[PDB]
């Protein structure tokens, strides 16, 4: 058994911190209590949870998770919770004053003051670990906090555990329920900053899955809740191999292996399916092929593009509830006829699969309804690079006048760094292009 | 349409399917860039409080 | 717990400051002692912000009241919020301005700073994470003028890495006090572009012509103009006093609001339009308050903006409604529009929600807008300022408190530099 | 208030329908680059297919078809017929193709072309090289073009003893409908069918190599209908029954065989264009497909009523507003 830490990082990688631990504990039937009655071994196991959660005497369960933000607000929420026993207060780290939607303020000014504490306590985690494999960091394009501070982080990960993995959970910013203008500026800072120290990143648009909330779920105007809601539901589907008993992705390393043949191009697509909605009243339960066709729809894509005028580097299809082998052959037998899915020559036309029998759990009064069956294809397609595309260009629209650079410099940063990571964002785009076309 | 490496369990259970074949920086660099930034802010009020003086 | 310190300097600042206070304090629930009385938790989840606790649970307004006479200030203390304010923030002089910028700047309110300094420093010591600092007060007289800005760039010094920011009244002809106020205002907007991070115009020519054309008021008083002010700061106010995901604090309103450091003259703009006691009865739809917050008519700058372009938005609605139709109508607004909005600042108009409205009112809208149009109000001051100094006219009055011809002269010319800047990106393209 | 731009300044099929539009009163055109619009009439090359379709309250629609680039060009169609089981290898109104790099099929073309010498005229298509000299188009090429087999006995008409190609017009919309223009035309050649600027019937090289430019039918083109009666007159039949049957036949396989790759029916954004095929006829009556072209131009009397239609059937059925097409049903 190899321990995984997760790092959650400003307001969105808190908020969906606490969905995603919130549903581990309705998985794995761990109560708000921190007791987990079905662990019959006490104080200590070598059980596959075990990656996620570490045991006191007393026989609690805890989070192998730390909460960071520049500001309180947020997680004395945690604190508060439901879930306030769950962890103890060394892993809810906070701050007096917060980056302001400011990259550099959140790198460079407060990002020093602080940075070693955090690390402090990540070591306190990683001292509790026998054989730790790596991280799964949560945060924000967008935010301050979640731009600038996990850059630095990212960096220093990378120095006091270089062997070790490091994974990215990441929103991408949709102006929909953005709350800064400068969004697409903090975006590219990140990016450019974390691409060398990250293996793998997933990458979630709000746009889409605030969308998915609407048309899917009957959401009028989506919450941060609801978003998380289903967030969550991607993340454990991603994270289940490490929590469960299995032989696909048991380790952070498999999902590079799998997933990432060039470590630059290591933002693979995520698809997720079925999303009913815990309203409708009548709702017949769909099948194997179903779907796994609805993998290969835009609209229940984490990031909205089209992987038709794309191509693939690898594809995993993970399946949780009643489905045998046999029946998923069968569903991608028939979309290879009607589809169009071409991988690049120096890849394998496949797919690795993976089958968890416990279907998915939902939180009880969520927007989720029950079903038997659902599947979360994961998907290196150059065809994401459209969402770098997006940003870039209001990037570029914005830079060109020097808009709101002058918040940055006035921090520390020079404006050289501007420039230089939208050449590393050029240079991305390139390599996508060449690999696809 | 072959089959591959046909795991199984009480949870679950995974496989692979093919349809067809192919055809850095230190802690101290890191340390110097934030105090690099630092001492720029730390000049920028310097240039302020000396204008506010005169 | 992000504390704001609140500042009111002279005649025009203590007016509106008082106002200010009554009107938030109600609601915030706190009455006149200074004693909570509300039936909602969000009235007091922010109260910090604005107010200090102290024993009985007394809430008591983090606020600074400066004049250079006891005049206005002895009738604040006797109005009906009179004794919420901490007693010894009254911080006066004898001697007055004499609506003389010079007066207040250099000799008159030289005299008188630092005992204001001395207070605010000990509201400051108290924060747990001051913000900054809000600043109340007209640019045509002399104490709120001159020693306004005289404090604004003392507050810099002791506290530069705050955000400062000002709700700043223009002077207009049609409600002039005196002749002068175009060399007041030209000398405190030289102040502003330098040491301030963001400023609210309110002006006085539109506040008068909403009075009159609107609300049909044939002779407005100031009570009158702010009835506007007061609605229109409590507006601006409204996500640094409720919890909120946009423009919590003032630095992230900076962010949002300011491309570029000069440019931070916000036009600000209120819907519905209402005077005292109207008491309308039939709530406004959403449309309508989009609408109307968008409608030169509203705008509390003398400044078409069509005349020029949008670089920021901050729309703050407030009241029960449909959180997808605000979205919509906001999204109609700009797509309708949207030539008048830069097209290099992309989705440069945000929108807030609000659950509680302001008294009177079941819905209302305010409107924050950084446009380029607001060269015109700099280019009115500039041209009543020009007409009288080419001729030297009334300098007398400010060459004989010290002042050079010279400091006039780069007065003005950073003032035309400030609209020549609008003007450059009122014709940028992408 | 509906709102478009436009992004293609050379294009005469869309300046008219952007004047239209605008003559309506109900749209208003914007800067190209401005990112709230309702419709792009995008450029040609490197359209931001990305960037559409993420505008909140926006409904987008575009008019090029994002991957119909695999039917307008040379090398891709003849690689799209070949491969694709739609069309297959046993395709009957497709000319014998092989795609052909200079400095693959340069064997297979020789083994086919070996068993022709053993009529053997063919076309190198990228300047075009007529030859029977294999060797001879090798050379043309190296110093990416398709070669493909000459249509040596072309129907001709009379008077003239010339020959011609025909030109349909078809607007795809965004639920993938198959609108065919009621109009076509014929562009002739001016000059007798010589088999040893008279094989070529572009209308730039008539006009500018054509001693008898214009003298049978206004700038070498003939309209449906006197096409129409000749073909009753000479030879007994019309142009729906010897013809048409097989353009729409044509067409209608064609863009079929490429909408599970193209189509916008589940996308952010909608899609919809017109193309331009290109026929011959044979002796026999046979209709063969030359190329298909993603951006084409009209016939100077025809673009009022085509543009209007375009307007009419791909943009007002998506922006309502406060027939000459024959829908080829699936
Ligand atoms: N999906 C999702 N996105 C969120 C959530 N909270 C914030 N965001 C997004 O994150 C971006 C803003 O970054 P934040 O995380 O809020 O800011 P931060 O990391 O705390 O950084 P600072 O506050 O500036 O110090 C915006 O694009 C938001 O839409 C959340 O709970 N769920
Ligand atoms: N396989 C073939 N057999 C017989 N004639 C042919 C032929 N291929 C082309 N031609 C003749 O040569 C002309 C070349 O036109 P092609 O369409 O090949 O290039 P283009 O793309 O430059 C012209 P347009 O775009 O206007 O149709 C055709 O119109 C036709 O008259
Ligand atoms: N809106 C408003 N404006 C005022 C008020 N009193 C004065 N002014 C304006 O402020 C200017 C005079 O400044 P004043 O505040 O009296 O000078 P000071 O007290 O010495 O700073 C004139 O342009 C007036 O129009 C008021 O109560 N309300
Ligand atoms: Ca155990
Ligand atoms: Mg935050
Ligand atoms: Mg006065
Ligand atoms: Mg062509």
């Amino acid at each position: 058994m190899r321990e995984c830490i997760s790092i959650h990082v400003g307001q969105a990688g808190v908020q969906i911190g606490n969905a995603c631990w919130e549903l581990y504990c309705l998985e794995h039937g761990i109560q708000p209590d921190g007791q987990m009655p079905s662990d019959k071994t006490i104080g200590g196991g070598d059980d596959s949870f075990n990656t996620f959660f570490s045991e006191t005497g007393a026989g609690k369960h805890v989070p192998r998770a730390v909460f960071v933000d520049l500001e309180p607000t947020v997680i004395d929420e945690v604190r508060t919770g439901t879930y306030r026993q769950l962890f103890h207060p060394e892993q809810l780290i906070t701050g007096k004053e917060d980056a302001a939607n400011n990259y550099a303020r959140g790198h460079y000014t407060i990002g020093k003051e602080i940075i070693d504490l955090v690390l402090d306590r990540i070591r306190k985690l990683a001292d509790q670990c026998t054989g730790l494999q790596g991280f799964l960091v949560f945060h924000s394009f967008g935010g301050g906090t979640g731009s600038g501070f996990t850059s630095l982080l990212m960096e220093r990960l990378s120095v006091d555990y270089g062997k070790k993995s490091k994974l990215e959970f990441s929103i991408y910013p949709a102006p929909q329920v953005s709350t800064a203008v400068v969004e697409p500026y903090n975006s590219i800072l990140t990016t450019h900053t974390t691409l060398e120290h990250s293996d793998c990143a997933f990458m979630v648009d709000n746009e889409a899955i605030y969308d998915i909330c609407r048309r899917n779920l009957d959401i009028e105007r989506p919450t941060y809740t609801n978003l998380n809601r289903l967030i969550s539901q991607i993340v454990s589907s991603i994270t289940a191999s490490l929590r469960f008993d299995g032989a696909l992705n048991v380790d952070l390393t498999e999902f590079q292996t799998n997933l990432v043949p060039y470590p630059r191009i290591h933002f693979p697509l995520a698809t997720y399916a079925p999303v009913i909605s815990a309203e409708k009243a009548y709702h017949e339960q769909l099948s194997v092929a179903e779907i796994t066709n609805a993998c290969f729809e835009p609209a229940n894509q984490m990031v909205k593009c089209d992987p038709r005028h794309g191509k693939y580097m690898a594809c995993c299809l993970l399946y949780r509830g009643d489905v045998v082998p046999k029946d998923v052959n069968a569903a991608i037998a028939t979309i290879k006829t009607k589809r169009s899915i071409q991988f690049v020559d120096w890849c394998p036309t496949g797919f690795k699969v993976g089958i968890n029998y416990q279907p998915p759990t939902v939180v009880p009064g969520g927007d989720l309804a029950k079903v038997q069956r659902a599947v979360c294809m994961l998907s290196n397609t150059t065809a994401i690079a459209e969402a770098w595309a997006r940003l870039d260009h209001k990037f570029d629209l914005m830079y060109a006048k020097r808009a709101f650079v002058h918040w940055y410099v006035g921090e520390g940063m020079e404006e050289g760094e501007f420039s230089e990571a939208r050449e590393d964002m050029a240079a991305l785009e390139k390599d996508y292009e060449e690999v696809g076309v | 349409m072959e089959v591959i490496e046909l795991n199984k369990c009480t949870s679950g259970q995974s496989f692979e399917v093919i349809l067809k074949p192919p055809s850095d920086p230190s802690l101290e660099e890191i340390q110097k860039k934030l105090e690099a930034a630092e001492e720029r802010r730390k000049y920028q009020e310097a240039e302020l409080l000396k204008h506010l003086a005169e | 717990m992000r504390e704001i310190v609140h500042i009111q300097a002279g005649q025009c600042g203590n007016q509106i400051g008082a106002k200010f206070w009554e009107v938030i304090s109600d609601e915030h629930g706190i009455d006149p002692t200074g004693s909570y009385h509300g039936d909602s938790d969000l009235q007091l989840e922010r109260i910090n912000v604005y107010y200090n606790e102290a024993t009985g649970n007394k809430y008591v307004p983090r606020a600074i009241l400066v004049d250079l006479e006891p005049g206005t200030m002895d009738s604040v203390r006797s109005g009906p919020f009179g004794q919420i304010f901490r007693p010894d923030n009254f911080v006066f002089g004898q001697s007055g301005a004499g609506n003389n910028w010079a007066k207040g700047h250099y000799t008159e309110g030289a005299e008188l700073v630092d005992s204001v300094l001395d207070v605010v420093r000990k509201e400051s010591e108290s924060c747990d994470c001051l913000q900054g600092f809000q600043l109340t007060h007209s640019l045509g007289g002399g104490t709120g003028s001159g020693m306004g800005t005289l404090l604004i760039s003392k507050i810099r010094e002791e506290y530069p890495d705050r955000i400062m920011n000002t709700f700043s009244v223009m002077p207009s002809p049609k409600v002039s006090d005196t002749v002068v106020e175009p060399y007041n205002a030209t000398l405190s907007v030289h102040q502003l572009v330098e040491n301030t991070d963001e400023t609210y115009c309110i002006d006085n020519e539109a506040l008068y012509d909403i009075c009159f054309r609107t609300l049909k008021l044939t002779t407005p008083t100031y009570g009158d103009l702010n009835h506007l002010v007061s609605a229109t700061m409590s507006g601006v106010t409204t996500c640094l006093r409720f919890p909120g995901q946009l423009n919590a604090d003032l630095r992230k309103l900076a962010v949002n609001m300011v491309p570029f450091p000069r440019l931070h003259f916000f036009m600000p703009g209120f819907a519905p339009l209402t005077s005292r006691g109207s008491q309308q009865y039939r709530a406004l739809t959403v449309p309508e308050l989009t609408q109307q917050m968008f409608d030169s008519k509203n705008m509390m700058a003398a400044c078409d903006p069509r005349h020029g372009r949008y670089l920021t938005v901050a729309a703050i609605f407030r009241g029960r409604m449909s959180m997808k139709e605000v979205d919509e109508q906001m999204l109609n607004v700009q797509n309708k529009n949207s030539s008048y909005f830069v097209e290099w600042i992309p989705n440069n108009v945000k929108t807030a929600v609000c659950d509680i409205p302001p008294r009177g009112l079941k819905m209302s809208a305010t409107f924050i807008g950084n446009s380029t149009a607001i060269q015109e109000l700099f280019k009115r001051i500039s041209e009543q300022f020009t007409a009288m100094f080419r001729r030297k006219a009334f300098l007398h009055w400010y060459t004989g408190e010290g002042m050079d011809e010279m400091e006039f002269t780069e007065a003005e010319s950073n003032m035309n530099d400030l609209v020549s800047e609008y003007q450059q990106y009122q014709d940028a393209t992408a | 208030m509906y709102t478009f731009v436009v992004r293609d300044e050379n294009s005469s099929v869309y300046a008219e329908v952007s004047r239209l539009l605008l003559a309506t009163g109900q749209w208003k055109r914007l800067r190209k680059d401005n990112p709230r619009f309702n419709l792009m009439l995008g450029e040609r090359n490197r359209l931001p297919f990305g960037r559409l379709g993420h505008e909140p309250g926006l409904v987008q629609l575009v008019n090029y078809y994002r991957g119909a680039d695999k039917l307008c060009r040379k090398a891709s169609l003849v690689k799209l017929i070949k491969t694709s089981p739609e069309l297959s290898e046993s395709c009957t109104w497709f000319p014998e193709s092989y795609v052909i790099y200079p400095t693959d099929e340069r064997e297979v073309f020789l083994a086919a072309y070996n068993r022709r010498r053993e009529g053997n005229v063919w076309i190198a298509k990228s300047g075009i090289l007529i030859s029977s000299e294999a060797s001879e188009l090798l050379d043309f090429i190296d110093e990416v073009h398709v070669i493909q087999k000459y249509l040596e006995k072309p129907l001709l008409l009379e008077p003239g003893h010339r020959k011609f190609d025909i030109r349909s017009w078809v607007l795809v919309d965004h639920l993938y409908n198959i609108y065919l223009y009621r109009e076509g035309v014929l562009r002739t050649s001016s000059e007798p069918y010589n088999s040893a600027t008279c094989h070529l019937t572009n209308h730039c090289i008539q006009k500018e190599y054509s001693k008898n430019y214009g003298r049978y039918e206004e700038g070498n083109e003939m309209f449906f209908e006197e096409f129409n009666q000749y073909l009753m007159d000479a030879l007994n039949t019309t142009l729906e029954n010897s013809i048409l049957l097989q353009i729409k036949h044509i067409i209608r396989s064609c863009l079929m065989c490429i909408e599970p790759a193209i189509s916008t029916k589940h996308l952010h954004y909608q899609s919809f264009q017109l193309f331009g095929f290109d026929f011959m006829v044979d002796e026999e009556l046979k209709v063969w497909l030359i190329e298909v072209n993603g951006a084409p131009a009209c016939a100077q009397k025809l673009y009022a009523e085509l543009c209007q239609g375009i307007v009419d059937v791909a943009i007002s059925s998506v922006f309502p507003l406060a027939s000459i097409f024959i829908k080829l049903h699936h």
